[PDB]
RNA sequence: GUUAAUUCCGAUAACGAACGAGACUCUGGCAUGCUAACUAGUUACGCGACCCCGGUCGGCGUAACUUCUUAGAGGGACAAGUGGCGUUCAGCCACCCGAGAUUGAGCAAUAACAGGUCUGUGAUGCCCUUAGAUGUCCGGGGCUGCACGCGCGCUACACUGACUGGCUCAGCGUGUGCCUACCCUACGCCGGCAGGCGCGGGUAACCCGUUGAACCCCAUUCGUGAUGGGGAUCGGGGAUUGCAAUUAUUCCCCAUGAACGAGGAAUUCCCAGUAAGUGCGGGUCAUAAGCUUGCGUUGAUUAAGUCCCUGCCCUUUGUACACA
């Protein structure tokens, strides 16, 4: 049925799986202690989060 | 356009400020972007200083 | 029965090297084991040239153990080195005469400076856009 | 806590919150004279205070 | 163009050359040896250990990478 | 008298490896004839009794340092990964060489498994590391 | 022993292919296709050998072990891991084959390949990369 | 040996500089000679703190080329070390003053530059760093793809420069300089 | 009776400000305490390309964030700890008290 | 190039004409005494401020000046 | 005149100013001094093990302390002292004391490009489509295709090297997840290896881990031969990840053993812990580094200058250019 063919593909890995919590695209995402967000956002809430360029 | 910047320039240094950069782009009189740019009083750009001596919007 | 225990730091670009000096015979040992088996061997009178600037007479009431961590092959040797030597000098500043400590020191300088002052020169950071710290990656028109 | 995360992840999870809690208020608030939020996280409180221009609206 | 046809063993007359002339040189090393000799580098430093254990051949200093023999004493 | 420490190491395990052949009981596996030691490694080794010689190295590192299993064994055994055209990187050498060499040295009482993990050094084995050491000593003498 | 003993054969000859005499023991068996450094060592560790020795020295009796060793790698004990006919297609026997059988079995599992008109075939026969290389930038030298 | 120093097993002394043009420029003699040609560094900070480096230490430097090469300066050594022994097991002499007389007959007097070339005479540091580069690359042209090894050639080179026989490529190219010098002045 | 106070926090002036304050507490409150032990700082590193698209000249950014935890270990009953860890407590900086 | 600029130099001529009988030749002890009179936020500032103060102290000592 | 600088001195129809540079922040080093420490240790003791009173132990436990450990407040360097040059001003060079007498990055002005991005956005105007869809979901293929040319890189052309054993040293770091299904791994057996099977530890100075990394050092084998250099191509087999590997995902074993003998015109990057050699972490990652971003080891040649080329910044000059 529809049921069985509308989400059955498995999405348990890949990048396709995984995705931005702002953008919720498929590109450049900083899986890196739990962002789960693309590069472009980390740069635009880098000061909101608290990343700060010292050096 | 012009009487907002005016107005928004004139409260803030009514306010009481050290220096002010009010830049307003887009597409103006016309389809090319022209981007406006109000500047009066002491503002500084570089350094260590502008990430807790101004405010930026 | 007074304990002389003089504990004295030396350091290269990375590797640290810590003599201790006491009362004592003319044994010198780095890591649980003496001067004489420190690899590589081509350096082997650059570990003898405190004895052999100083003479044996000096290093024969000093005994000297050494811990060392951090650095590579020759970093580790000429933190010893400059340890070794160092701890000498602190001792022989502490426990007799200045007149003595001030004729070792000139002997020391009067051969080389990385003997007593350690050099300030470490890595530098690699920037982006280039394998290395100044060296750039090959550009390429057209 | 049961599930134990680690501070690397907990204080970054902070900022996302933080942010996450600016951006909402910003589009929320933006009529009413929004200028940000200060959140006091204490032990089984949580103080989170708007700070505004129009309180009354 | 060119090839070096070393001996991979000893002729006769070239064991009897190494017997004479080698022993009388200054520089007593494979290499030189098998420069001189037109024999392999592994021949030559199997031939100067053997003549270390004959005994005619002085060392001065091994390593890994090359052997320093030199003549007998003088006096 | 004297320590391992004091001795030149370079010389010590090819005496330890000359011990081993006067001992003759270590109860070698039937596969050291024809086997590479290391997944790195291209070639046999030269020596026939490269057994011997590895179980001395490991009887000095575990006399300088105890509690070292198999992948402190593969981790001081790795080198080199020649990957041809893909550029090299280090690589731990194999488990069960290392593993035969504790089996030995724990079927003749020369090491030990200690409590938390890894294998330690026997004070008969320190007894006869020592002897040796003397021994080397004496030769250099 | 370090000068030229009698019968020293400066050329052997073992399976249609010569062995240069010159060339170390464990080497000198590597000219021989389907022999190479690891294999050589190991059938002149199966066999007792002092490997130190030229391929000149040695006797015509020890190469016919020597040959009989590599032609029965099962028998002389060697394990199945060190050959590469490993679980073959046609017999399904673990076997070492020498210089001419290598040739022989390569064109058949290439005829193999072209009977089945695999991808794999179809690559072999049009004469390009077929372990899933990149074609577009290499491979100039072959064709023109 | 607290007051007289011993390079190895060579002395300090009896190293007599023939060109006193040379003589502040090579730094050999009773207070530069160490026990290693090894050292820390610090040598190439200021301009003229190069000349103050000692010569076997600037053949040290000055070997180690050609990519696979840099960074052995251990290795370099024990190569500089067989060297001397090579020396003094063929000429008979100190491996310091055979290679001090080899930096004085290699050192080419004079050049040609661009001002058509117009010929100068060039300074003593760089005369000192020509002859360090010229018999260390004829050094290396004669151990590349040969038997004879890196200390052989090396000595070899230090020898023939020495004795200025014409046979080292050192010596040919400083007269290949010396005449091209001559020839466009 | 040994608990421990461990304060992390990101900036560097206002937690040496808290753990001062704690040891001000202790010493008003008189019980035997240890010095404020400083473990190794994280610098949480994140390079990112400046450029929102790819195409321009390869600049990379270099985002930071400097995280510090210090550790005090009292010798009192609970209520005291919970008494002193009430008191003057400011945003950046986080309090764990372990209790054994 | 160490040159002082004007930050350094106008507060520098401002603090010697306010304060000349406290400042000194010493530049340890003026340093300190600027310290004490001036608000300086930095250390580097400071030592600069110092500085141009004892090369115009050595300047006063020498002759007058402009 | 001076400076890295429109940086200052000084003249002066200019005066008073402003951005930028500088100043600032972080990093690197020096403080045998202050604060600190059972998630770092030190040295003394008490035992334990071994060798002939003494030596070693990262074997155990505790006694003061912080030198090594980490991170906080401070401090320290400013052309300050001396000798010269210089309007005796701005400044420049050398030297003594000294850890430094130019460490490196971030930030970075006015004006503009019709430079890149609508394929980062639930930033978006307009146009197109909107049910037989340019929306969304599933299966397969492709993004890898190969007569050709270019660019960034890796491997090398060997003897200053390769192989085989032995010795011996790091720092950045990261590590069990909201959805999320995927962590770092010690140790014990099975197997040659890739790997598999069980008990543990770790949300991290606790465990991996004293991070036993390579280059290098030492000792054999090789002998100038496209050779034991180089490993492209290709056959046979064995494992892991995943629903699924065929167009070989990767890894391991045997075998096959090409060009390449230091590279033409042309051209890139760089001057101190720098280039280069060399390995280790993060990102992409279920499986995964020839890339990129950081870190560590060994560690130089030559230069302290110039406008010759390529360009840039001031002043004057000329212009028939001003999309210059
Ligand atoms: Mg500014
Ligand atoms: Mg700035
Ligand atoms: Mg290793
Ligand atoms: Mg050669
Ligand atoms: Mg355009
Ligand atoms: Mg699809
Ligand atoms: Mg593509
Ligand atoms: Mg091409
Ligand atoms: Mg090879
Ligand atoms: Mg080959
Ligand atoms: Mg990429
Ligand atoms: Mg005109």
């Amino acid at each position: 049925g529809h049921q069985q063919l509308y989400w059955s593909h498995p999405r348990k890995f890949g990048q396709g799986s995984r995705s931005c919590r702002v953008c919720s695209n498929r590109h450049g995402l900083i899986r890196k202690y739990g962002l789960n967000m693309c590069r472009q956002c980390f740069r635009q809430y880098a000061k909101d989060i608290g990343f700060i360029k010292l050096d | 356009v012009r009487r907002a910047c005016y107005g928004v320039l004139r409260f803030i240094m009514e306010s009481g400020a050290k220096g002010c950069e009010v830049v307003v782009s887009g597409k103006l009189r016309g389809q090319r972007a022209k981007s406006m740019k109000f500047v009066d009083g002491l503002m500084i750009h570089s350094g260590d200083p502008v990430n807790y001596y101004v405010d930026t919007a | 029965g007074p304990l002389q225990s003089v504990q004295v730091f030396g350091r290269k670009k990375t590797a640290t090297a810590v003599a201790h000096c006491k009362r004592g015979n003319g044994l010198i040992k780095v890591n649980g084991r003496p001067l004489e088996m420190i690899e590589p061997r081509t350096l082997q009178y650059k570990l003898l040239e405190p004895v052999l600037l100083l003479g044996k007479e000096r290093f024969a009431g000093v005994d000297i153990r050494v811990r060392v961590k951090g650095g590579g092959h020759v970093a580790q040797i000429y933190a010893i080195r400059q340890s070794i030597s160092k701890a000498l000098v602190a001792y022989y500043q502490k426990y007799v005469d200045e007149a003595s400590k001030k004729e070792i020191k000139d002997i020391l300088i009067q051969y080389d400076r990385t003997l007593l002052v350690a050099d300030p020169r470490r890595c530098e950071s690699k920037k982006f856009g280039g394998p290395g710290a100044r060296a750039r990656y090959q550009k390429s028109y057209r | 806590m049961a599930v134990q995360i680690s501070k690397k992840r907990k204080f970054v999870a902070d900022g996302i919150f933080k942010a996450e809690l600016n951006e909402f208020l910003t589009r929320e608030l933006a009529e009413d004279g929004y200028s940000g939020v200060e959140v006091r996280v204490t032990p089984t409180r949580t103080e989170i205070i708007i700070l505004a221009t129009r309180t009354q609206n | 163009r060119d090839k070096l046809n070393n001996l991979v063993l000893f002729d006769k007359a070239t064991y009897d050359k190494l017997c004479k002339e080698v022993p009388n040189y200054k520089l007593i090393t494979p290499a030189v040896v098998s420069e001189r000799l037109k024999i392999r580098g592994s021949l030559a430093r199997a031939a100067l250990q053997e003549l270390l254990s004959k005994g005619l051949i002085k060392l001065v200093s091994k390593h890994r990478a090359q052997v320093i023999y030199t003549r007998n004493t003088k006096g | 008298g004297v320590t391992v420490k004091d001795v030149n190491q370079q010389e010590f395990v090819r005496a330890l490896a000359a011990f081993l052949k006067k001992s003759g009981k270590l109860k070698v596996p039937e596969w050291v004839d024809t086997v590479k030691l290391a997944k790195h490694k291209e070639l046999a080794p030269y020596d026939e009794n490269w057994f011997y010689t590895r179980a001395a190295s490991t009887a000095r590192h575990l006399y300088l340092r105890g509690g070292a299993g198999v992948g402190s064994m593969t981790k001081i055994y790795g080198g080199r990964q020649r990957n041809g055209v893909m550029p090299s990187h280090f690589s731990r050498g194999s488990k069960s060489v290392a593993r035969r060499v504790l089996q030995a040295l724990e079927g003749l009482k020369m090491v030990e498994k200690d409590q938390d993990g890894g294998r330690k050094l026997t004070p008969q084995g320190q007894r006869d590391l020592d002897r040796i050491a003397g021994q080397v000593a004496a030769a250099k003498k | 022993s370090l000068v030229i003993p009698e019968k020293f054969q400066h050329i052997l000859r073992v399976l249609n292919t010569n062995i240069d005499g010159r060339r170390k023991i464990a080497f000198a068996i590597t000219a021989i296709k389907g022999v190479g450094r690891r294999y050589a060592h190991v059938v002149l560790r199966k066999a007792d050998i002092d490997l130190t020795k030229r391929a000149g020295e040695l006797t015509e009796d020890e190469v016919e072990r020597v040959i009989t060793i590599m032609q029965n790698p099962r028998q002389y004990k060697i394990p199945d891991w060190f050959l590469n006919r490993q679980k073959d297609v046609k017999d399904g026997k673990y076997s070492q084959v020498l210089a001419n059988g290598l040739d022989n079995k390569l064109r058949e599992d290439l005829e193999r390949l072209k009977k089945i008109r695999a991808h794999r075939g179809l690559r072999h026969f049009w004469g390009l990369r077929v372990r899933g290389q990149h074609t577009k930038t290499t491979g100039r030298r072959g064709r023109t | 040996t607290p007051d007289i120093k011993l390079f190895g097993k060579w002395s300090t002394d009896d190293v007599q500089i023939n060109d006193i043009s040379l003589q502040d420029y090579i730094a050999v003699k009773e207070k530069y000679a160490k026990y290693l040609p090894h050292s820390a560094g610090r040598y190439a900070a200021k301009r003229f703190r190069k000349a103050q480096c000692p010569i076997v230490e600037r053949l040290t430097n000055s070997m180690m080329m050609h990519g696979r090469n840099n960074g052995k300066k251990l290795m370099t050594v024990r190569i500089v070390k067989h060297a001397f022994e090579i020396i003094h097991l063929l000429t008979g002499e100190n491996p310091l003053q055979v290679l001090v007389n080899a930096i004085i007959n290699s050192g080419p007097r004079e050049d040609s530059t661009r001002i058509r070339r117009q010929a100068v005479d060039v300074s003593p540091l760089r005369r000192v760093n020509q002859a360090i580069w010229l018999l260390c690359t004829g050094a290396r042209e004669a151990a590349f793809r040969n038997i004879k090894t890196i200390a052989e050639c090396l000595a070899d080179e230090l020898i023939n420069a020495a004795k200025g026989s014409s046979n080292s490529y050192a010596i040919k190219k400083k007269d290949e300089l010396e005449r091209v010098a001559k020839s466009n002045r | 009776h040994r608990i421990r106070i461990t304060l992390t926090s990101r900036n560097v002036k206002s937690l040496e400000k808290v753990c001062a304050d704690l040891i001000r507490g202790a010493k008003e409150k008189n019980l035997k305490v240890k010095g404020p032990v400083r473990m190794p700082t994280k610098t949480l590193r994140i390079t990112t390309r400046k450029t929102p698209c790819g195409e321009g000249s390869k600049t990379w950014d270099r985002f930071q964030m400097r995280i510090h935890k210090r550790l005090i270990d009292l010798h009192s009953p609970s209520e005291i700890v919970k008494q002193i860890t009430s008191i003057s407590i400011e945003p950046g900086v986080e309090v764990e008290v372990t209790i054994a | 190039g160490r040159v002082r600029t004007k930050t350094v130099k106008k507060a520098a001529r401002v603090i010697i004409e306010k304060y000349y009988t406290r400042l000194g030749n010493d530049f340890h002890t003026n340093k300190r005494v600027c310290e004490e009179i001036a608000i300086i936020p930095s250390k580097k500032l400071r030592n600069k401020i110092a500085g141009y103060v004892t090369h115009l102290m050595k300047r006063i000592q020498r002759g007058p000046v402009r």
